[PDB]
């Protein structure tokens, strides 16, 4: 019990989010009123104080005299869901006969989707992200050929043995999914949960993994967050001996049930690095076109 | 509850039986470490003997609290006090008691 | 009545007689950590009175060519007092922050600094100037602590980033014309309900001039810029000895 | 870690060396998820 | 040695806050661990051999 | 009032003074097979008292070097008394136990003996050391009789299988300074209402030092370890003549 | 059930299975100052679990020749920990305090500890032997921190007053045969409500031999005595910079 | 407000001291009750475990067969007025015609009652103590002869100027209370209020009263609690030319209105110097008297 009178006039403990704002339905852009002629000291809508932080407040209706228009414009096209639901491609692997990369029948990419601009700039205008997934496979060999090979596709979450040959005892996958198909069938196509040990993925995350000195050689870990790392996509030709074709597989993504918070400006330099916004500093472009003189054209 | 193999550390096979168990003795003053071992129920080490180590292989993620159970089996003549401690993220391996 | 104002948190008061109202980010104020958002199981401490309350802790002197600094929370403050004590010996900490940016001049001075706070304040390197090789900010970069830092290539943010969109994030501009200081208050702002104080910045502070500074010679050349802020609601857990990295 | 707090005492006539068996579990909060292959697999060649 | 697991809860060992726990126990259950295919078989079918 | 005990069944009584408790395997008492469960339609028989009766079957000795053993049900019994004959006549019989191992030392002694029941513990063997030959274990060693048979790799259990894992199994402990008996009560279990007592063993009993025997030179060095039992609700089934194998 | 205890406070337990009751001195539990008997103005930290836990502080040896030790409250622990810290950073103070102080034996060892707690405990000096010098204890003996310190004439208590009436105060006896260790309860004692924790030591804890340890060659010759303790209800006020003297 | 149910559920800021014990009314000592004789198991008032820290509760009733005693004697001298409301001397002022002290016919006291040992024992039983006393002065010629003189005595607070000769300007005594008598008078007589800053004077004080290093220098400053100096007593022969007779003034103090608070145990070694209990280290006593043999009286 608490019988000092501090103790009992305490806000300690408080755990309501007290909000100023608050969301209003709005299907459609708004209407205009009909507005008239106002010659008034005192009431100045023009003017304004942008060091405020605010916006300004001042409407078409205050600025001009304006008829009634009705507006039906919808306002749908431009939620969440309408704008992230669509794929996009977000990964590609290369299955070759002979060469460097995955030249042994199988590969295995860590889930990253930072390595296509496309999308990563429009995941990037928001800091955090929580949503679910449909991956589309869409496999064919260099020219675009079809031809009649059947593949393996083996979700690794961290933690789970990683393929190291086409022959691995992983691919049991007595646990994992996986994914047979025949290149000659329609693209694969899975629905995925969101799956971070946090409430949203986060595109920007300003600290370090782990505790300790953060010497110059453990920089390379500065922005990483291990809450985004999913895990590996791993594929493989189905056989002992090797494939007759050289194979690529791209990977599309769909997102759906987005939730996004803390807007942030969108990239104006191009992308150098997967998950780190490293620019080049000789190259610093402006955001946009320029021109020769502040008064034309 | 399984038993934990705090003393891993013998590996010929006439001496598996040691990982078992963990010893105390007369200490000659003050203040002593008697073991040491990561508290991570899914990382490599002394919890992969428990039946808990083990079924955590399956799954990705965890959530919880554990809780680990010591059974002295000296001798009823035997006297001591131990101070056993949890040290949670950041802290690094305590120096002294 | 917009214009003056009184601060008083814990044994600290700031007034200022030339305000431009207070900013309070996302439209939400910080609050303590409810019993579902929570996962931590052990009793958290809330300091009160000798935590949440004003903290000066660094001043910077505007220059007509001054480029802009930022500073990192909780970073700057992770050294001092009993808040720095607390964010050292608890693996957990969570608050909210009152920030109170000065700057007074005279009506004949001029300029305009954008005071801005941006959650998640990733830093980017120049990439070896060619943007061929994959460097990375050290440590001294990425979390300044109380002294702050000096932005390189204020444009880009130093991090690919516009700083004409900036105005997206809770801010304030300090039109010396106009107004002294900007305050802005951030709820805990976090995909996690408690962090790190030590390996994670929830956002960064950034104090940029737009408008360079100018006046005619003879007038006050040294214009300080001083950043004062005080944490509102904090909470530790995960109790341990004292750590500072 | 575990630290002596005072001392394991004895008398005449009793060993100086004892064992501590370790038992371990998890408390009802415990949960798990996203199954997945344990890192292990049981088998050098094929299982005859 | 009563052959019983440790009944002391997090309650009475340290001070504890309320936690309202929503965390899922489905996962765990036969069907979740066991109704995922895998390998048991494999026949070879060769032309020489 | 957990540390006294009196186990009292047919013409037979057990006591103790340093009991810790009983263990009722998986929760559930011994019971007879309903006529639901059932499929063999002859009526059984059900001699009571004079087969469910505690029968002490063999001593152990106890040695600093000891590495364990292990006993098979009904195997161990298949030749003693009313209930031998009945297992020997019948095709048919099912039965819960009683189990109660005993060993006392003094209050300088010390040592931990795992006791546990393995419910169809399968034998292997060591494949010819190198791996690569599929031997079998003998029958002596399959079903060892009273004597028992002493473990020769209690670390897998002479199954591949880790003894650190065994308390999933219902057990108690021998805790020198503690305890010296171990009660557990094992219901009939199998995928079967009724098998034969000959061709299977329904589970086994393992005793294991996990914590060595000590004492100092002076102290009795004979520590007995005795083994108790008595079948419950044995029913049989399928009458013939005697047959041992 | 006297004789078996738990103290669990903050993330902290300590258990005991030798105890003999709990001491509650002067018959009345630590409490938090109450709005009539306040003086101060500023509204007062009150950090809970941070501070209020168990530190086990310091372990001496108890020899056949001891002679006692003393250890002054709260100075034992104004370094330690986020207690320590506000200790440092705050001119008022007040607490209460639980102490637990350890030692274990054999059953074929004997002794007596007087464990006692001396309100405003002065130390007195030997006035340089003859009495004709008016000389005083120096820092380290008056405020000998965690360390403790020994007495030099415990039968006189260092201080000119009979040891053998020091049962006038909270205490406990730590009797080999019986127990293992000494509970005692302090509430805040003071004639002001608030005071400093460095310039003044509200009591002194005393462990004393009074019937020396023996025991037959042979036995553990090392026999430790250590001290565990924990703030209670602890209030700090009164904030500036950080402070250690 | 507070939300979290932690913060609801606290017990933080409690301010009612629960007391496990209770005073009860004795004006008188206990009876005694007949008693019986008692042969049974279980039962055992003779046994005890001074471990525990409390006193044994075994009375006469249960250890022998008792009559019935219907006691009558009183509690009322043992109560702390009673022990202290006694005067008794703690302060002794000389004023010599020739000498090194006080020569001038005026002298300051500090005020401390630890110069005298009677006095100083009873006090010390107790570590603070609240009181308001009553001061008598008796004043004569070394040879205790009445002489024909008027004295003037001042207390003099802290902070209020202490008099430098017999014709000080402060003993215009404007504001500080003076007493003029006649050494012919009775002794003079006054009541005193309890005027500590402090809610008790201490007579142990275990700290220093100042912040800072404590160097061997300033050490006689350890247990020095300002709280208890009241400030001076200062007295003078009135005239501005030298008294025609040698001084001597005695000072009883005898309290009344008295509050103890945590007994600690008694004085047993001589006392040396004034507030501080240092003893002499070549002469510690045992507490009382010895034998030879634990065998014989
Ligand atoms: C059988 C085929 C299954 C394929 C499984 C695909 C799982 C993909 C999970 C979506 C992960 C979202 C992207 C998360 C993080 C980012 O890519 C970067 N790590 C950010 O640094
Ligand atoms: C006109 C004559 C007035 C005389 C005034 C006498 C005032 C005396 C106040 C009582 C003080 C009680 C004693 C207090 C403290 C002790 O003597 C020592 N300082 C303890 O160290
Ligand atoms: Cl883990
Ligand atoms: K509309
Ligand atoms: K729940
Ligand atoms: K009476
Ligand atoms: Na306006
Ligand atoms: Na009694």
């Amino acid at each position: 019990g608490d019988r000092v009178a501090d103790v009992i006039e305490s806000s300690i403990g408080d755990s309501v989010s007290r909000a100023l704002t608050h969301a209003l339905p709005a299907p459609t852009g708004q209407n205009t009123q009909v507005s008239s002629h106002r010659l008034d000291t005192g009431k100045v809508p023009a003017l304004q104080a942008a060091e405020i932080g605010a916006s300004s407040n001042a409407s078409d209706e205050s600025m001009i005299e304006t008829r009634c228009v009705l507006n039906s414009h919808s306002t749908a096209e431009t939620t969440l869901d309408s704008f992230f639901s669509r794929a996009g491609l977000v990964g590609e692997i290369d299955l070759p006969l002979k060469g460097t990369t995955n030249p042994n029948g199988y590969a295995n990419w860590d889930i990253d989707i930072t390595g296509y601009a496309q999308m990563r700039r429009k995941v990037e205008l928001f800091t955090y992200m929580r949503f679910d997934a449909e991956f589309t496979f869409v496999a064919c060999t260099p020219t675009g050929e079809v031809v009649p090979q059947l593949l393996q596709y083996m979700f690794v979450p961290p933690g789970a043995p990683k393929p190291d040959s086409r022959e691995s005892l992983a691919w049991q996958t007595a646990t994992n999914p996986s994914v047979f198909v025949k290149l000659s069938d329609p693209p694969a196509q899975v629905s995925v949960p969101f799956m971070s040990p946090a409430s949203a993925y986060q595109w920007f995350y300003d600290g370090y993994p782990t505790f300790g000195e953060h010497k110059q050689e453990k920089d390379l870990e500065y922005g990483a967050m291990p809450n985004n790392m999913m895990g590996t996509f791993s594929v493989r030709t189905v056989g002992t001996s090797k494939s007759k074709y050289p194979l690529v597989v791209r990977i599309y993504m769909r997102m759906k049930h987005v939730r996004a918070w803390i807007p942030r400006p969108m990239r104006n330099q191009n992308y150098l690095f997967k998950a780190n916004p490293n620019y080049a500093g000789n190259s610093i472009k402006p955001t946009g076109a320029s021109r020769t003189a502040i008064t034309t054209l | 509850e399984t038993i934990l193999e705090v003393n891993n550390v013998p590996t010929n096979a006439t001496s598996l039986m040691e990982r078992l168990r963990f010893p105390v003795s007369a200490q000659a003053g003050k203040g002593e470490l008697c073991a040491v071992f990561r508290a991570d129920p899914g990382r490599n080490g002394p919890w992969q003997s428990t039946l808990l180590g083990q079924l955590c292989g399956y799954y990705t993620q965890w959530s919880g609290s554990l809780e680990v159970t010591f059974m002295f089996t000296g001798s009823f003549m035997a006297t001591g006090k131990m101070l056993i401690a949890y040290t949670p993220p950041g802290g690094p391996l305590p120096k002294d008691r | 009545s917009d214009r003056v104002a009184q601060l008083t948190i814990g044994n600290s008061t700031i007034t200022t007689q030339e305000a431009a109202n207070i900013i309070v980010g996302y439209g939400e104020w910080p609050s303590y950590c409810s019993d579902s958002d929570a996962t931590a199981v052990d009793k958290p401490t809330r300091p009160d009175v000798s935590v949440n309350r004003f903290y000066t802790l660094d001043t910077k002197l505007w220059e007509k060519s001054s480029k802009g600094w930022y500073w990192k929370f909780p970073d700057v403050l992770t050294e001092t007092g009993v808040f720095g004590q607390n964010a050292q010996f608890h693996y957990l900490y969570r608050s909210g922050f009152c920030i109170h940016v000065q700057c007074n001049a005279s009506k004949f001075h001029q300029g305009a600094l954008l005071v801005a706070v941006l959650p998640e304040y990733v830093i980017g390197t120049v990439a070896g100037g060619t943007g061929t090789e994959d460097t990375h900010p050290p440590y001294k970069q990425t979390q300044p602590g109380a002294d702050g830092f000096e932005l390189q290539h204020p444009y880009v943010l130093d991090a690919g980033i516009p700083i004409s969109q900036l105005t997206v994030c809770p801010h304030q501009w300090i039109n010396l014309r106009t107004n002294n200081c900007a305050t802005i208050i951030v709820p805990y702002i976090n995909a996690l309900p408690f962090d790190s104080a030590l390996n994670h910045c929830n956002f960064g502070l950034l104090v940029v001039p737009i408008s360079p500074l100018d006046y005619d010679q003879g007038a006050t050349p040294v214009i300080p810029i001083t950043i004062t802020l005080a944490p509102m609601c904090s909470e530790f857990a995960g109790l341990r000895q004292a750590v500072t990295q | 870690s575990i630290w002596y707090q005072t001392n394991y005492v004895v008398p005449i006539g009793a060993p100086n060396t004892a064992y501590i068996i370790a038992l371990a579990a998890a408390q009802k909060n415990f949960t798990m998820k996203l199954c997945k292959d344990a890192s292990d697999i049981l088998q050098t060649g094929t299982i005859q």
